């Protein structure tokens, strides 16, 4: 079937055509050495590294390049090989510095281990080296650039996933070299990839500088909690303490890439933090107390409430076993207002039917849908691996995008219509220029972001959206396995409150006021004492100080991601775990033990011990939460639809901005982003 | 020395010292690394 | 006191035809009787399908769904509702 | 000779150490170089094996001449970057001296 | 150099002290707190930069061997100076 | 060449005659005979052939492997029978030394064979008290290397290197006693293996 | 290279312990008769294979060429 | 001379660890990640079991970090799953799983960066 | 499945094999309080072997209860020869060291003891 049989070493593989040398190694096993390649970029022949031996021919090709013929017997281990492969180390050590000692990037280095399998054991080069201008090109990014091998990674990288086209070569010959012209500097929110891509230590980070070395590190594997997408990240830790953070391969959802602010928002975790149970004092200041004192004056207090006097808020970065607890205790006392601190409508269908407040095109079927519609969002700045995907379209199979809101700086370019909604109603009527597109166009796609429903005109454009995306799905035809509605969160903990059943939004705690909140990661600053009566008994319980705990009357300390095994959801409803790397400082605990614990204390003991029960008790409360890496197909879009079509609400004139409009507001979005003292130096930088 | 003197360089002791095992100039150990985590500390004023 | 009716469910299975058979024929007309009520959908794959109706001070209900036809998880469905 | 240190925290020594004696800790410093914030020796877990000064590339830590150096306490032995220093100091005139003579053999 | 806390306690050449309110300051009491007083971070200052009339310095430290691996340095920068990542020596171009 | 070792192909060639030898004549009781690039010879075999294997080689006339230069066992957790055994055995007559192998795994003992060399009774209770193997009709089989109420066999793959338990005086008893382990320096685990393929010979398929 | 030199080996006749005391005291004599022979018989030349994959190189190769370095680095980390 | 016995396998009685440690764990077998920082690939061909991290404090002497938990840095080698799910069960210990995350195959053309048509042309050689 | 059995056909005959065993032990029990002057009682001993027998009681494997057999031999051979001592013997009760307490709360207050 268009197949082709080609021989490595003598066996026989079944390959596609147009596929290459080094691919047909892979699909064996045997793996070609490496410097210019790799899977995610384009291709170049620069490094000469891959240089292998065709039977029946004088010259040696280039397995990054040369595509298989048929018939074709490739050798691999051969005395050609290796001798092309000893010569282009001579070669690329040649006017290496001396700097393996000092490089971070040295228990680490391709070019070590590659110089020590395929290279030779000495030198005859007794000649002079050369040395290099450093440039400076961020607060992020270290560039000592006598040790690049112009292997071109970084600029191809930039020109395509990151779509900035600001690195490139300057020059010509040995005196050639890598970087900008002129002082620019690197600050995307994709900066900070370079330096995983680049086989050396020429760009390394500047916060991780010095302190550690590869074979100390233990390694994780575990989560971001950052955004809403669920970036499968690894971190590194040595004697109990977070060194860095690392992406880590699912090709689902980030396929190697991680954020910017992710991998350098390690330090947040490392100030302002909450260490031990506080109390407010008689001379009404905080004062430190123990777990007992704590627990106890906060179930004295329970016990003198019930009923809608009783709240719960929660924000961004909390576990769904917190949240399940919380609920399983406030159900208890009677007192279902758990609200969070993130909107999502709560009229029509609402928080009823999971093929809503998700997206139901997986992250994935970017690559396969033809038209995109982005509604008042700046995906570059939250989720930006989405923008990533959907560049990588918009490079590869030729996609389609437009979006209705405010002017943005995408990394590509996208077609505009206005920043008002009512386009919204213009398309669905047929008065636009873009039913043209959308009639022609199979697979469209049509995304929403909680940004502009955080607005009070929220459900309205909503509701024009969901009539939209049936006017299109019954003028260009689509299957009902295809999904063309999609909605976007910035928040990490959303999905899993809403599919636990909270009710997404404030509304009621200003409807109801409260006499006793429980606030738990809400350092956001909606909700104020002046908003409350006079005597609201708050319990904040959090990782950080920065808006909500000054403000509070007990404090308990928890723990943050790093220090937890706790169950997280992405806008895909993709379950994931984190896992524990580092214990929480001093008497730090857990969420779910610390609310287990207050019951027992009360005496409404929950039948919750251990993390496995918790996990049972998610189960029950919803299945999903337990088949992890794994998405549920949702088929009820169009009872949805058929309810939100009765919801009379006119939307309004102001047009809908994103609130991160530039890369000056993607840093510090949250707590540890505020406490990171890099975050900042990013800023200042940009500034 | 008299004939083959060492090199004549700073931050080399002019004084010797002897063991002092027990002696109060003794040598205790300890950390030389500062502290790590930093703790969270509220105003002196409420509310 | 009913606080919150949750059915889960499952897909290409026949215990949870006749909960699919409901859902499209009788839940938009529920809501809107009971608008304010917290009817929490939550299908996954390989599910026994419950109904857990949850009451007011902690407690609540569960019913096997399995094998059931449409018109029989309307009367489950009254029965608990009632 | 300029008074500068040599261990540039390469952590090899750290590395080789058979009896995991070696704790290192390094950082940037203020001057923007690579220099160890902390560099403790257990010598009741060395076995006084040279491996550490065979690895230096820039010949900083030396198993010097001295063996006089017993204690009462089982805390005098757990030295330190002061304490290594210290003894650099106090050792140099000597193990210049010997390191000149042996180290064409190595 | 070595100038005291509060407390009374000598800080080191990075910055260690037990804060006042710390217990573990027992270990020094009858007895002393180790310390170093030749800072390499103002040795390394006292000393000048070299001057070169080329563009690219090779540094060893001294002896061929006895110094550390040859690094070579680039002098195009008249801004500042080209600093050795081993011994700390600058050079300038002239 | 000065670097590499050289290589004789005689004694190659008489091993691998050796093995086809011992394997016609056991072709019960015999599996995976294996001649290696330096020269040794390996018989692997069941856990009913030690005896029958072992009395062969000493006493056949061509044979005559009298010593027993070792008893040893080998902890491969990834396999059902977990525990290899190996007999390293040596020739006088001839010069030469062989290797016979079985396996065996935890509740799946080995037959002894002390009636064939008696210097197995204590390496056979040192396999028993480090890697939890017992062995049939062995005289004394107790604790030889081990303190007298270890509860544990360290050798093992899962067993952890410092241990479960620690030891030191208190005064209040009067004794040495035993506790959890709580150490002041958490041994380092090092992660070395490079990432990169150092020997393709051994490549195997995916 | 004990198949370039020559000694004695002796053997007893009772395996008692005073057979076994004679044999110890003329196996330090025949190691003397081989200390003469390899003294004279010193060769010059390398002391370790020149294979820098299994033995470090020297320093000063150690610290003016790159292959030399790196393979000091992979060898004793 | 053979016996049926069909019931679950167990030795954790002959294991000798206690119960402490063979019941309140939990242990995790998967195929490490492949380091972003380097492109080899013999690392992610053999599955591994490690165990749950604990606390890991500091030293008031020295600063060192001290444990209590003497099954931190074990860490076993398996060349499939289900010997590593056999192994977990024999001993006891409640164990997750992580399937082996597999790299796509992908389509490239070095061709495809000088179209005369596309977008994958590329503006730097 | 099938298996090649050890010391023992079924359940029966390895539990009159470990009533033998415990008959050897109750017994022996006083001789070494008295032997090494220990300071407990022998019903303290007694109570002892019973909870280091039921212990291991879930067990259903022939094998591993014949294994456990003789481990108690060389026990108990280890014992009734005095190769142990007061310490060995002793290293029973745990008379040095307060157990982890079986209560969420006493676990939680102090540390992270799941
Ligand atoms: S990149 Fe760094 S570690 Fe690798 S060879 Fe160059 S200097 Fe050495
Ligand atoms: S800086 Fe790094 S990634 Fe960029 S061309 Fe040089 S070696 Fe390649
Ligand atoms: S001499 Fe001592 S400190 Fe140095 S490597 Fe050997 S054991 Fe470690
Ligand atoms: S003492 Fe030497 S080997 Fe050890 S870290 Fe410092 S420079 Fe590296
Ligand atoms: S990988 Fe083929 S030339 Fe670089
Ligand atoms: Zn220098």
């Amino acid at each position: 079937s268009n197949l082709i049989e080609v021989f490595v070493d003598g066996q026989s593989v079944m390959v596609e055509p147009g596929t290459t040398v080094l691919q047909a190694c892979e699909k064996v096993g045997m793996q070609i050495p490496r410097f210019c390649y790799h899977e995610r970029l384009s291709v170049a022949g620069n490094c000469r590294m891959c240089l292998v031996e065709i039977e029946k021919a004088p010259k040696v090709v280039a397995a990054c390049a040369m595509p298989v013929m048929k018939g074709w017997n490739i050798l691999t281990n051969s005395e050609k090989s290796k001798k092309a492969r000893e010569g282009v180390m001579e070669f690329l050590l040649a006017n290496h510095p001396l700097d393996c000692p000092i490089c971070d990037q040295g228990g680490e280095c391709d070019l070590q281990d590659q110089s020590m399998m395929f290279g030779s054991d000495r030198s005859r080069f007794l000649e002079g080296k050369r040395a290099v201008e450093d440039k400076n090109i961020g607060p992020l990014v270290k560039t000592i650039m006598t040790r690049c091998i112009q292997c071109t990674r970084c600029i191809r990288f930039a020109s395509e996933i990151a779509g900035v086209d600001d690195l490139g070569t300057t020059g010509r010959g040995n005196d050639m070299q890598v970087g900008t012209y002129i002082e620019k500097m690197f600050m995307s929110e994709l900066s900070g990839n370079v330096i995983d891509i680049c086989p050396v230590g020429a760009l390394t980070s500047k916060p991780y500088a010095f302190t550690a070395r590869p074979w100390e590190t233990r390694k994780t594997e575990s989560i971001d909690v950052m955004d809403a997408v669920g970036s499968n990240i690894v971190v590194s830790t040595r004697t109990g303490e977070v060194m860095r953070i690392l992406p880590r391969m699912h090709e689902d959802i980030n396929e190697e890439w991680i954020s910017d602010k992710t991998r350098f928002a390690y330090d947040g975790l490392k100030r302002q933090r909450l260490t031990e149970p506080m109390v407010r004092n008689e001379k009404g200041l905080l004062t430190y107390t123990s777990w007992e004192d704590a627990l106890s004056r906060v179930a004295g207090m329970l016990q003198n409430f019930e009923g809608n006097a009783v709240a719960a808020i929660a924000g961004g970065l909390v576990d769904a076993e917190a949240l399940v607890a919380l609920k399983d205790l406030l159900n208890k006392v009677d007192s279902d207002n758990l609200c969070t601190e993130e909107i999502f409508p709560t009229e029509g269908a609402g928080t009823d039917l999971r093929s809503n407040y998700l997206l139901n095109t997986t992250i994935a079927g970017v690559e396969e849908a033809d038209v995109v519609l982005l509604v008042g969002t700046n995906p570059r700045f939250e989720a930006p691996l989405f923008n990533a995907r959907i560049r990588k379209s918009w490079l590869h199979n030729d996609l389609k995008v437009a979006l209705i809101g405010s002017p943005v700086d995408l990394t590509y370019r996208y077609d505009h219509l206005g920043d008002s909604p009512k386009i919204l109603q213009d398309i669905a009527s047929g008065r636009h220029s873009f039913c043209e597109v959308l009639k022609d166009a199979k697979k469209p796609m049509v995304v929403l972001g909680s940004s502009a429903l955080q607005r009070d005109d929220g459900a309205a454009i909503l509701v024009a959206v969901s009539n939209m995306v049936q006017k299109i799905r019954v003028t260009t035809g689509v299957a009902a396995e295809w999904k063309v509605m999609n909605i976007l969160h910035r928040i990490a903990s959303q999905v899993a409150a809403l599919d636990l059943g909270y009710k997404p939004g404030v509304e009621a705690i200003r409807k109801n006021p409260p006499k006793m909140l429980f606030l738990l990661g809400a350092d956001g600053g909606c909700i104020t004492r002046q908003d409350l009566p006079k005597d609201c008994f708050i319990v904040y319980q959090g990782h950080h100080g920065d808006v909500g705990a000054p403000m509070a009357d007990v404090i308990l300390p928890g723990a943050a991601y790093t220090e937890k095994s706790a169950t997280y959801v992405n806008t895909e409803g993709r379950a994931q775990q984190t896992k524990v790397a580092v214990t929480p400082p001093g008497l730090a605990r857990e969420d779910w033990k610390i609310i287990r614990a207050l019951s027992e204390i009360a005496g409404i003991t929950l039948p919750y011990d251990t993390l496995d029960q918790v996990r049972n008790r998610l189960e029950e409360v919803s299945p999903n939460l337990v088949r992890y890496d794994d998405i549920e197909e949702t088929n009820y879009f169009q009872q949805a639809s058929e309810l939100a079509k009765l919801v009379n609400q006119e939307v309004l004139a102001d047009p809908l901005v994103p609130p991160q409009l530039t890369i000056k507001d993607f840093y510090m979005t949250d707590s540890i982003s505020r406490a990171s003292q890099t975050m900042a130096k990013c800023v200042k930088a940009v500034t | 020395p008299t004939t083959n003197p060492p090199t004549a360089r700073k931050f080399i002791w002019t004084n010797h010292k002897f063991n002092v095992s027990a002696t109060p100039e003794q040598y205790v150990p300890y950390s030389t690394t500062r502290k790590k985590i930093h703790e969270w500390v509220p105003p002196s004023t409420p509310y | 006191g009913l606080r919150e009716i949750r059915v889960h469910l499952c897909q290409r299975s026949p215990g949870s035809q006749g909960v699919r058979d409901f859902i499209v024929q009788r839940y938009v007309e529920l809501k809107k009787a009971h608008p304010n009520l917290p009817i929490l959908i939550r299908e996954c794959s390989e599910v026994q399908p419950k109904l857990w109706a949850r009451y007011a001070f902690g407690q609540e209900k569960t019913v096997s769904l399995n094998n059931l036809s449409a018109d029989e998880v309307t009367r489950a469905m009254q029965n608990v509702l009632s | 000779p300029s008074g500068e240190e040599r261990c540039i925290a390469c952590k090899l020594c750290e590395a080789i150490c058979p009896a995991q004696a070696i704790t290192i800790e390094a950082e940037p410093r203020a001057d923007g170089s690579r220099r160890t914030t902390r560099y403790d020796i257990d010598m009741t877990k060395c076995i006084y094996c040279g491996f550490c000064q065979e690895a230096c590339p820039v010949d900083a830590i030396v198993e010097g001449p001295n063996f006089e150096f017993s204690t009462e306490t089982h805390e005098e032995l757990l030295y330190n970057k002061e304490k290594l220093l210290n003894n650099g100091d106090k050792w140099e005139a000597e193990i210049a001296a010997n390191i000149q003579a042996d180290y064409l053999y190595r | 150099g070595v100038q005291v806390s509060p407390s009374g306690e000598k800080i080191t050449h990075t910055g260690q002290v037990y804060d006042e309110k710390d217990y573990r300051r027992v270990r020094f009491v009858d007895r002393q707190k180790e310390v170093n007083e030749n800072f390499a971070i103002d040795l390394i200052a006292q000393q000048p930069v070299n001057e070169v009339e080329h563009r690219i310095i090779a540094c060893d430290g001294g002896g061929g061997a006895l110094g550390h691996p040859k690094v070579y340095i680039n002098l195009d920068k008249e801004t500042k100076t080209g600093t050795c990542g081993y011994c700390g020596l600058q050079f300038k171009q002239h | 060449r000065p670097t590499v070792r050289p290589r004789s192909d005689v004694t190659h060639k008489q091993l691998s005659a050796f093995g086809e030898y011992v394997a016609e004549i056991l072709p019960k009781y015999v599996q995976q005979v294996q001649v290696s690039c330096l020269d040794e010879l390996e018989i692997c075999i069941h856990p009913d052939g030690v005896i029958p294997t072992l009395t062969f080689l000493r006493d056949h006339t061509n044979a005559q492997f009298k010593s027993l230069a070792d008893l040893t066992a080998v902890d491969v957790p990834t396999r059902q029978n977990r525990f290899e055994i190996v007999y390293n055995l040596l020739s006088l007559r001839f010069n030469s030394r062989i290797r016979v192998k079985t396996y065996a795994d935890e509740l799946t003992p080995i037959d002894s064979i002390v009636s064939v060399h008696i210097a197995a009774n204590w390496y056979e209770r040192e396999v028993w008290d480090m890697f939890g193997v017992f062995f049939f009709n062995h005289p004394d089989l107790r604790r030889i290397l081990t303190d007298y109420g270890f509860e544990g066999h360290p050798f093992r793959k899962d067993f952890p290197l410092t241990g479960y338990v620690e030891l030191r005086y208190d005064d209040e008893v009067k004794r040495v006693v035993a506790e959890p382990v709580e150490l002041a320096q958490e041994f380092r685990k090092f992660d070395l293996n490079s990432p990169w393929e150092a020997f393709p010979a051994y490549r195997q398929p995916p | 290279v004990y198949d370039q030199v020559e000694f004695d080996v002796p053997i007893g006749s009772r395996g008692d312990c005073y057979d076994r005391y004679l044999c110890r005291v003329e196996e330090m004599r025949q190691s003397l008769r081989i200390i003469e022979q390899c003294l004279n018989k010193m060769p010059p030349g390398e002391i370790k294979v020149d294979d820098a994959k299994v033995s470090p190189p020297k320093r000063a190769e150690m610290k003016t060429s790159m292959e030399s370095l790196i393979h000091h680095f992979k060898l004793y980390t | 001379q053979l016996i049926t016995v069909d019931e679950k396998l167990d030795i954790t009685t002959l294991t000798g660890v206690p119960e402490e440690h063979i019941k309140t764990r939990k242990v995790r077998i998967f195929v490490p990640a492949r380091n972003n920082m380097q492109s080899g690939v013999n690392n992610t061909k053999k599955w591994k079991m490690e165990f749950d991290t604990r606390e890991r404090w500091e030293n008031p002497l020295m600063g060192w970090a001290s444990t209590a938990d003497p099954l931190s840095n074990m860490v076993l080698t398996f060349s499939a799953k289900e010997d590593a799910i056999a192994f977990a069960e024999k001993n006891g210990w409640s164990y997750d799983v992580e399937e082996k995350k597999v790299p796509k195959p992908k389509s490239k053309s070095y061709g495809a960066n000088f179209s005369w048509n596309k977008r994958t042309r590329v503006s730097t050689k | 499945t099938s298996v090649k059995p050890i010391f023992s056909r079924d359940l029966n005959e390895a539990k009159r094999r470990v009533r033998e065993l415990y008959r050897a032990w109750y017994r022996e029990v006083p001789n070494t309080v008295h032997l090494m002057q220990l300071d407990i009682t022998v019903k303290q001993g007694r109570d002892k072997v019973r909870e280091m027998f039921m212990k291991n009681a879930h067990v259903t494997d022939p094998r591993v209860v014949d294994l456990l057999v003789i481990k108690g031999k060389m026990e108990l051979q280890e014992t009734i020869k005095v190769w142990k001592q007061r310490t060995h013997v002793m290293r029973f009760f745990h008379e040095t060291e307060t157990p982890r307490p079986k209560d969420f709360l006493s676990k939680f207050y102090m540390g992270h003891d799941p």
